[PDB]
């Protein structure tokens, strides 16, 4: 998985 | 309006079960048990005999020596003529149009 | 009862797997082998079934001629009125 | 604004007047509710819960209802034939006088 | 059916989440929401029973007049847009009873443990169908609740449908 | 491979290219792909295919029945010389069907075939498919599905005392 | 010729092959899905070439190559009309089609019968180009029948749902009503004419066309959803995203429209027909952008905005421009099956969330799915140059100065602008203002079979509309002359529906309390329609029923 | 997918951002109405908050049951089957 | 108040929302069209 | 017909002189031959029909009445074994001996060339169908009715017929019939020609007998009873309208409405069905009422299409009684709504349960659509409003052949029922037989459009 | 992890 969750934060993006 | 105890005691009784099932629900490392760009030009040259040329080869068969030898299974809408034209089968020229008006 | 508890095999037919072996075929070859494929390929090459391909060549013979002699491709008169005798 | 019941809409339980209205009759007659259903409750549960069940239980208000299930008039019919009997009286008489147009009707 | 209180509460949350439909953002919800609560704190101690009935019975004739034709719906819940949509994909555990052996045998550690389950479930019914016979009163239960195990090695009576039901996404 | 007297197409007039462009036309590129990669091999397969039918060469014929006196020259009730005129009407019948399927295929032929001119380039098609059509019905219309020899003389009669009678009242 | 009539009919051969495959000859189960799709992918390409030779030339065929039953003077052949209408869509459909399947290897990959559902994908676009390429009324119906019996099978592809099965069973219900008037259509050429060849038809040309029109009119309401028997598209969002991708693009919804479009020859000479499908059309398409305005669910409002899309094209068939409504049809596809991926792009990222009320802040955390959302947005509203306006723009200036209908003509206006209102809806709760959704974040949208899919349909949002209109010939006479205020009026009303909703979506933030008036509650209850029906209807029929 | 201590954290968490608690009474076996001093109208709306927090609902009838941190663990833990 | 903090804080308004890539896009347009013009001389 | 009757009574020796485990297989086995040489009777000319003697002949009617009904005995036998199996033996071969008797008369009744000797043969059918509903059924009036009100009186007037006539061979009918003139005495040889097959289609308003037939019949019973014995009313009415006109074009009338209105009537009931067997039932009444049309308008296309109709209802409705039996096998009732969801335990013979519904809501191009789809061209040039009913029929039948798919495939499973089983070979391959020749018919359509093709 | 699932026999 290359993108992991976050939590109440803004997601991360490539 | 919570819990008895009679009801919080049948709930962890039911939990601690239903939470040794799900577990046991997991597969073990040897399950199952089975019995016993050149790449990508491949697959797209195998794909394209198999599926467009060979169906290609059979479809032009076809057509061309059962259905085109019997009447009016394959009718063309005849081509267009314009003024200028010149037609191959008879080399007959279509005389152009008059001259127009200014405009 | 259930006919898979004693034999998982079971193809349904007989409580006996020899037996149920055997009905499983004769179903499957009888049924398919023959009645099915061979069958429809009798029927796919039946000779002309009820004349529509013999009638699709005479009409193209009567149309040629009778063209050919301008004479109506069809007239309105089944039967020739010479042989017909009206009352009154 | 008052909430006007239907055939094809309920009153909605909450503007019911019953349901405010509770005395100790009403009460009585749930609980006698509640234990009859808690009954057939325990019926069905020992007998789907049984290790040894194989089959199906068989419920006899299924049973009692599909028995009961499967145990205008001409009008209709009258309707219908003087329909079709005015349409072919006229389509017929017209095609007696050359009127209907059946100029490439070969199929029927 | 349900008392005074449980039918006070259930209006709460049907209107705050009703409430929460027609604001939309989270700030304008936060203070709508605020005055609702202002309102119920308003007559929390109301004595008198029968003016409480009255606060309630207006409270449910304000609320339809005032509810979402559309309210939002979690998408699991009844009437929810997922509700029931993976119930095609639950297969109750006796099918696997009718497995052909040669499909057991791709998971035989799996079913070496199913078996222990059928075991520990055969030699508790006994056990369970006598626990329910001496503590139900003579002319059946008045309610639906069941009993805990009350021994060391008892079982809860009637758990197997509840303990082996399929997972919620069994796919 | 066909009569084209009795499926008639008009001579093709196909206009040479006159190419106004200097990009390539793919057209002409995947015609050449066409002929080197699908007709010349298929070409081929049929060439041997051919070959091996001329070395067996059977032939087979188109039955031709003799003409048997129609039902108006059967004497009632007759079945000897009735079931041969009504077998001779029930194959006249089943022909005089594909001579209107003639007819048909002729007239949506041409109507494909002129394209956007057809309202004015098939009204010969047009005007046959018009007199068939008339000619089927009189013989073969509302006879119903118990069909016969007698019930389409029937019907002829009706319609011959009809038009001598409208001769008469002219 | 040869080569034009083997790669039309390869085209379709080609899409049965997998199908075919799957009675155990070399079918790889390891990637059936990736199968199916490299196979749409190769017809694209082959009935390209056809599509090159019309654009080139014009040439146009009839391949009746099998001769499978003759009724006395009724000879039924299959039949296939590679003509303008087939050579333009075909390539249309499977370029759709083809981002759809790539589409749904992503968003179908944990479904466990997802082998199964590219089957019926693939069976659904078979059925339809037996729709569009049939050249006799036999052979449309059962691509028209087809398509109907697959849009059940997929619309209630989550069997365990009751409402699924409801509106998978509704589907069938109303389509069947319309099919009342498709063999209404077949009986009277049959016994009036003497066919079901669409060229005798035309040869013939009755007059008296009243009857076959009615019904043909009756069958297209059903199937492309107009006013009256429209409730059923709606409901079709119970099926996963891309059956309602391919379902309101290029498949079912549009075959109603394009029925009406092949028998042009016959209404272009009925002024009565005309006039009843012009209105049927203005009906449909103000009165489902006005349940669209205030509907909460995002893939319901995108059926409303096909149902009005549709709608549009019904009244383009009114003012007897067929091929303006060709065109739409060809254009609505590129723009409308991407809004849906995009949803499903968003209804994925938020586990499942299809409320519009729950979404919002998604403006910069998908910024791939929020870039082909605006630009599908534009498109469907008709941006000037984008696919939407190559077709939609024309349609306004024809209808504008025809002679026509002036109540129908003020109901299609009034459309317009409510396209850009609840486009504007879409936008401004999704990807606007701030996140609304639960607290733990799986926005991911980095996967390359997603972006390629949405990828390709956007490129063709953009210059499809252009490409195509510049490679058609014409077949009509545009009307390119009017005064200034009927060759803006679209635009216009399209601004004005954008400043209008903007507003009204900015008074959602003010702190004051918000009352339902009887207005938004029609709207919400989609006129009431559904609600009324789908109880008093079954409640006739099935209580007399038993007794 | 969702553990144990993950329920339990979050749980915990919007409690944490509670005004009405002081997040330093608050331990998992922490009774919302005899440790907390909570109200029943403060109850519902603590598990309407665990139902925005998790994105499902949880019934009115097994709502008023869960009077305490871990009782809403159990069962955010025993609906969505997680087991460790 | 995680949704109006860090990364959410800021969110384009409806106009910003539809002008996103016109700078990039109008750039490009005007070397377009001051390469086409060019060509026009040539 | 003796290379038919006569291989067809040889099955009775070899039924009981076979060994004790191999009755099932020998049968079956020799009965599929049967069928398969059946096929011959496809030599079928433009102008005259195949004519083997005095006593027998085959048109295009008969022969694909005669080839459904020589396939439907292996198929009955497989469907058959399995609740027989605890039978002892000599009722087994007892029961086995019925269904080749039944066929024996069947072959026979198809091919009389004297309608008096088809009377006889037709009634003798009923003997071999009663035994086997009653001896082997799960659990009066209508045999006092029927008799009083159909085949007594189709007696005396056929024999009416030939004293007057002279003959009632088909064939010299054909070229001796006069026309029935308008007259009380001639209303009711007309009734008398015609009340025993309606009665046995069955006509509207004559068809509960069938709903409580298909409920006390076993497998078999029901298959032959709804693929072929309803046929002999149609295969009846189709012959002797040769000889009733031109007084049907108004003696039609009140029997026209009765089947245009109990289409309507018929297919509604099937939606509040709770059995299984009774909804196929009134499935069946419902498409039998097009084929009483389609008769009594006689039309060529009308022809065409009750043929069709009466073979691809044959296949379909036998299909749809061997997939409801198939259940009964596990849950042991027929209601419909107690077994919910199958498709998630049975996937396969769910396969087959579409397959079976979209034959029956005749979707195109199957058989079903062909001869449904000729009805309703004939009967809109007969009069264009019935359209309206015709259509409306055409939607009712999609709802209740969906819905009983829906309820018992679709939905939940119910979580009681732990008994279903597999489904063996056995059953898969008895729906696949229906199925595949009926899907096959649409490749070559005109061998079941009758003699008017 | 990889679970079992629950089917019922494919095998006939
Ligand atoms: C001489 C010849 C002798 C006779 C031989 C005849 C062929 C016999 C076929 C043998 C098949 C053996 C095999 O391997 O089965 C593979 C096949 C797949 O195997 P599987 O992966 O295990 O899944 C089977 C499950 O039942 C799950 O299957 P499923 O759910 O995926 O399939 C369901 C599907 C079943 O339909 C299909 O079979 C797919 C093909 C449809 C065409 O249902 C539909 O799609 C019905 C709607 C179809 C739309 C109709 C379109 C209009 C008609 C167009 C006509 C063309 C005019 C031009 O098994 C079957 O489906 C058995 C059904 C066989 C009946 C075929 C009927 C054709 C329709
Ligand atoms: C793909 C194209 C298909 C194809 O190849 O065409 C070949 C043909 C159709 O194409 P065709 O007829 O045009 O061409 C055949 C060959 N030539 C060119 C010589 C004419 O298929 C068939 O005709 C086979 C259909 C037969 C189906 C019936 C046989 C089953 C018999 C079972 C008996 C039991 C059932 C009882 C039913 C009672 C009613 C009869
Ligand atoms: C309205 C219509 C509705 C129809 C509904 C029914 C749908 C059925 C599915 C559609 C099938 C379409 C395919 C049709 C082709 C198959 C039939 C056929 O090809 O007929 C034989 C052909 C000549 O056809 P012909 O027999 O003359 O036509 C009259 C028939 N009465 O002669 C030939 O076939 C020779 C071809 C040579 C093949 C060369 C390639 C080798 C074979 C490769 C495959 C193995
Ligand atoms: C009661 C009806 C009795 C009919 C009858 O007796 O009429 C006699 C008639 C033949 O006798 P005939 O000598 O020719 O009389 C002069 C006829 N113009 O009879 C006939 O011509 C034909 C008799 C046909 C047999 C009819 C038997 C009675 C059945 C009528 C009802 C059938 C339907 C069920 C109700």
């Amino acid at each position: 998985a290359h993108i992991e969750p976050r939590y109440r934060q803004f997601p991360q993006l490539t | 309006s919570g819990y008895t105890p009679e009801e919080k005691l049948r709930l962890q009784q039911l939990r601690e079960l239903r939470r040794r099932w799900l577990k046991d629900q997991e597969l073990s490392p040897r399950e199952p048990v089975l019995p016993p760009v050149i790449y990508k030009t491949y697959r797209h040259s195998i794909f394209a005999f198999t599926h467009v040329l060979i169906p290609v080869w059979i479809i032009h068969y076809y057509l061309k020596y059962h259905v085109t030898t019997k009447p009016y299974t394959i009718v063309e809408k005849k081509p267009r003529i314009f003024p200028g034209d010149t037609i191959l089968e008879t080399g007959e020229v279509i005389p152009p149009m008059k001259e127009f008006p200014d405009q | 009862e259930n006919l898979y508890e004693k034999n998982p095999d079971s193809h349904g037919y007989d409580k006996d797997p020899a037996v149920d072996i055997w009905n499983m075929r004769v179903v499957f070859f009888f049924g398919f082998s023959i009645v099915l494929v061979l069958g429809s390929t009798f029927v796919a090459y039946l000779p002309d079934y009820r004349m529509q391909e013999w009638a699709r060549r005479e009409a193209e013979r009567l149309v040629k001629y009778r063209e050919a002699h301008g004479l109506p491709i069809m007239e309105s008169n089944c039967f020739d009125p010479s042989k017909i005798q009206l009352p009154e | 604004p008052k909430y006007e019941a239907s055939r094809l809409s309920s009153l909605p339980t909450t503007l019911d007047p019953a349901e405010y209205d509770i005395s100790s009759e009403t009460r009585k007659a749930q609980a006698e509710r509640l234990a009859i259903r808690s009954r057939l409750k325990r019926e069905y549960q020992l007998q789907y819960y049984d290790p040894s069940r194989r089959g199906v239980i068989e419920d006899p208000a299924l049973v009692r209802w599909t028995y009961a299930r499967s145990a205008f008039g001409i009008g209709p019919l009258v309707f219908w034939y003087y329909v079709f009997k005015t349409d072919r009286d006229r389509k017929e008489k017209l095609i007696q006088e050359g009127k209907l147009d059946r100029t490439f009707n070969i199929s029927y | 059916y349900l008392t005074h209180q449980q039918k006070v509460l259930r209006l709460y949350k049907r209107a705050l989440r009703h409430l929460e439909s027609w604001c939309i953002h989270r700030d304008k919800y936060r203070y709508f929401a605020c005055l609702l609560r202002a309102r119920f704190d308003e007559h929390k101690n109301e004595k008198d029973m029968v003016k409480a009935t009255q606060l309630l019975r207006e409270a449910e004739e304000e609320f339809w007049h005032g509810q979402h034709p559309q309210p939002y719906i979690f998408p699991e819940s009844p009437g929810g847009t997922s509700y029931e949509r993976y119930e095609c994909y639950k297969v109750p555990e006796w099918c696997l009873d009718d497995w052909h052996p040669s499909e057991k045998a791709m998971y035989p550690d799996y079913f070496a443990k199913r078996e222990q389950w059928k075991k520990l479930r055969r030699e508790s019914w006994e056990r369970e169908v006598k626990q329910l016979q001496e503590e139900t009163p003579v002319g059946g239960p008045r309610t639906e609740a069941l009993p805990p195990a009350r021994k060391q090695g008892d079982l809860p009576p009637l758990w197997w449908h509840i303990v082996t039901r399929p997972r919620e996404r069994p796919m | 491979s066909w009569d084209k007297d009795v499926y008639p197409e008009p001579p093709r007039r196909t206009p040479a290219p006159s190419p106004q462009t200097s990009l390539p036309n793919p057209i002409t590129y995947l015609t050449k792909a066409f002929d080197l990669l699908v007709d010349r091999p298929v070409t081929l397969v049929r060439e041997f295919i051919e070959r091996q039918h001329a070395k067996n060469k059977y032939y087979y014929y188109h039955r031709e029945f003799r003409r048997v006196p129609d039902i108006t020259e059967c004497q009632e009730k007759d079945v000897l010389c009735m079931f041969e005129a009504e077998m001779q009407w029930r194959r006249d019948y089943k022909v005089d069907q594909e001579i209107v399927n003639i007819i048909q295929e002729r007239l949506k032929a041409c109507q494909q075939r002129e394209g956007e001119s057809h309202r004015q380039n098939c009204a010969k098609e047009l005007e046959q498919f018009t007199q068939v059509v008339k000619a089927y019905q009189d013989r073969y219309h509302d006879l119903g599905a118990h069909y016969s020899a007698r019930k389409c003389l029937a019907k002829q009669k009706q319609r011959m005392l009809a038009e001598r009678k409208a001769a008469k009242e002219a | 010729m040869n080569m034009f009539s083997s790669l039309s009919l390869v085209t379709l051969l080609l899409l049965t092959m997998p199908i075919m495959m799957m009675s155990f000859n070399t079918y790889k189960p390891s990637n059936y899905p990736l199968y199916v799709k490299t196979a749409i992918s190769y017809a694209f390409i082959t009935s390209m070439i056809p599509t090159m030779m019309f654009i080139h030339s014009g040439q146009e065929l009839i391949i009746s190559n099998w001769h499978w039953l003759t009724i006395q003077t009724l000879k039924l052949s299959l039949s296939f009309k590679m003509d303008y209408f087939s050579m333009m869509f075909i390539p249309v459909a499977l370029f759709v089609t083809w981002s759809i399947m790539e589409f749904s290897m992503w968003y179908m990959y944990s479904d466990p019968n997802i082998n199964k559902f590219f089957k019926y994908l693939l069976l659904f676009l078979i059925t339809m180009l037996i729709l569009v390429t049939a050249n006799n009324l036999f052979q449309l119906f059962i691509g028209w029948e087809g398509v109907g019996i697959m849009s059940f099978l997929l619309i209630g592809w989550w069997y365990g749902r009751a409402d699924a099965n409801t509106a998978a069973l509704q589907a069938i219900l109303y389509n069947r009503i319309g099919d009342i008037g498709f063999i209404l259509a077949m009986a009277w050429f049959l016994t009036n004419l003497n066919t079901w060849d669409l060229q005798q038809i035309f040869m013939l040309n009755p007059s008296d066309s009243n009857m076959p029109l009615i019904g043909l009119a009756l069958a297209a309401t059903g199937k492309s959803a107009q006013f009256g028997l429209h409730p059923w598209l709606p409901s079709a969002m119970e099926g996963p995203t891309p059956v309602s991708a391919l379902l309101h693009s290029s498949t079912m919804v549009v075959a109603g429209i394009f029925l009406l479009i092949r028998f042009y020859p016959l209404t272009e000479n009925n002024k009565y027909i005309q006039s009843i499908t012009l209105c049927l059309g203005a009906i449909t398409t103000l009165f489902t952008a006005m349940c669209a305005l205030t509907q909460n669910d995002i893939k319901k409002i995108i059926a409303f905005s096909t149902s009005s899309q549709l709608g549009l094209m019904m009244v383009t068939i009114g003012i007897n421009q067929p091929y303006l409504a060709f065109l739409h049809i060809c254009t609505h596809a590129f723009f409308k099956a991407m809004l849906f991926m995009c949803s499903g792009s968003i209804i994925h990222s938020l586990n499942d969330e299809q409320d519009i009320r729950k979404m919002g802040g998604l403006f910069k955390a998908m910024p791939f799915t929020t870039t082909a959302l605006i630009v599908g947005s534009l498109a469907l509203t008709g941006m000037p140059f984008l696919t939407g306006f190559y077709s939609k723009d024309l349609i306004i200036e024809a209808a504008n100065t025809s002679y026509t209908n002036a109540w129908a003509l003020l109901m299609t206006l009034i459309a317009t602008s409510f396209t850009a209102i609840y486009s504007t809806r879409i936008i401004f709760f999704a990807l606007l203002g701030q996140p609304r959704f639960p607290t733990l974040v799986n926005i991911n949208e980095n996967n390359p079979l997603l972006i390629n899919s949405i990828k390709r349909l956007l490129i063709g949002s953009l210059f499809a509309g252009y490409i195509i209109s510049n490679n058609i010939p014409p077949t009509t006479i545009p009307q390119m002359t009017m005064p200034y205020y009927l060759k803006t009026t679209a635009l216009i009303v399209t601004i004005l529906g954008f400043i209008l909703a903007l507003e009204i979506s900015n008074m959602t933030k003010n702190l004051k309390y918000h009352y339902p008036s009887n207005a938004f509650k029609f709207s919400t209850l989609l006129g009431y329609f559904p609600t009324i029906m789908h109880r008093l209807a079954p409640y006739m029929n099935l209580s007399m029923s038993q007794k | 997918p969702l553990t144990l201590e993950g329920i339990k954290d979050r749980v915990l968490y919007v409690l944490k951002l509670y005004d009405k608690i002081d997040p330093e009474k608050l331990s998992v076996n922490s009774h919302f109405m005899k440790d907390l001093g909570l109200d029943s109208l403060d109850q519902v709306e603590i598990i309407m908050a665990m139902e925005d927090e998790f994105g499902f609902e949880i019934p009115d009838i097994d709502a008023e049951k869960l009077m305490c941190p871990q009782e809403i663990v159990d069962y955010i833990a025993d609906k969505k089957d997680v087991y460790e | 108040a995680w949704r109006y903090m860090g990364g959410f804080a800021n969110n384009v308004s409806f106009v910003g929302a539809l002008l996103k890539g016109f700078k990039w896009g109008f750039a490009a347009f005007v070397v377009a069209i001051g390469a086409e013009y060019y060509l026009e001389s040539q | 017909m003796l290379k038919y009757i006569i291989p067809t009574i040889m099955l009775m020796p070899l039924t009981w002189l076979s060994k004790n485990n191999m009755i099932w297989v020998n049968s079956t086995a020799h009965s599929l031959l049967i069928s398969f040489t059946s096929l011959l009777l496809m030599n079928q000319f433009g102008d005259n029909s195949l004519n083997f003697s005095l006593l027998f002949f085959s048109d295009s009617l008969s022969t694909p009445l005669l080839i459904l009904t020589m396939w439907l005995l292996p198929l009955m036998l497989m469907a058959s074994q399995h609740h027989l199996s605890k039978e002892n033996l000599t009722r087994k071969k007892l029961f086995i001996t019925m269904l080749i008797s039944l066929q024996l008369f069947l072959i026979m009744t198809f091919t009389a060339m004297e309608l008096i000797l088809f009377y006889i043969l037709f009634e003798a059918t009923l003997v071999p169908t009663l035994i086997i509903i009653t001896r082997w059924g799960n659990q009066g009036l209508y045999f006092l009715f029927y008799t009083l009100a159909g085949s007594l009186p189709l007696l005396v007037a056929l024999i009416y017929i030939q004293n007057t006539v002279g003959s009632l061979n088909f064939l010299m009918l054909q070229y001796w019939v006069q026309p029935v003139h308008n007259s009380w005495s001639n209303v009711f040889m007309w009734l008398a020609c015609m009340m025993a097959f309606m009665v046995k289609m069955p006509l509207y308003g004559l068809h509960l007998w069938l709903p409580k037939a298909h409920v006390e019949a076993p497998i078999a019973g029901s298959m032959v009873l709804a693929a072929v014995l309803l046929k002999l009313g149609g295969y009846g009415m189709l012959r002797i309208t040769l000889i009733l006109n031109p007084m049907t074009d108004f003696m039609a009338y009140p029997f026209i409405m009765l089947s245009l209105w109990g289409m309507i009537m018929t297919s509604s009931i099937c939606l509040r069905q709770t059995d299984l067997k009774s909804l196929i039932a009134y499935s069946s009444v419902s498409h039998m009422a097009l084929v009483i049309v389609a008769i009594l308008i006689q039309t060529p296309w009308s022809y065409m299409g009750a043929t069709a109709l009466m073979i691809a209802h044959g296949l379909t409705s036998s299909m749809l009684f061997c997939l409801a039996n198939s259940n009964y096998e596990r849950i042991h009732s027929r209601t419909m709504i107690l077994a919910r969801g199958l498709q998630t335990l049975l996937p396969l013979m769910a396969t087959w349960w579409l397959l079976a519904s979209l034959t029956n809501l005749a979707l195109p191009p199957t058989i079903n659509l062909i001869g449904e789809l000729f009805v309703v061209m004939s009967t809109f040039s007969w009069s264009n409003i019935t359209i309206i009913l015709m259509g409306v029929n055409m939607v009712i039948t999609a709802l209740y052949s969906l819905y009983m798919l829906i309820m018992t495939q679709r939905g939940k499973y119910t979580y009681h029922i732990n008994n279903i089983s597999p489904s063996f070979t056995r059953e898969n391959a008895l729906m696949s037989l229906h199925i595949l020749p009926l899907l096959l018919l649409t490749l070559n359509p005109k061998i079941i459009l009758g003699p008017l093709y | 992890k990889r679970l079992f699932i629950i089917k019922p026999s494919g095998f006939y």
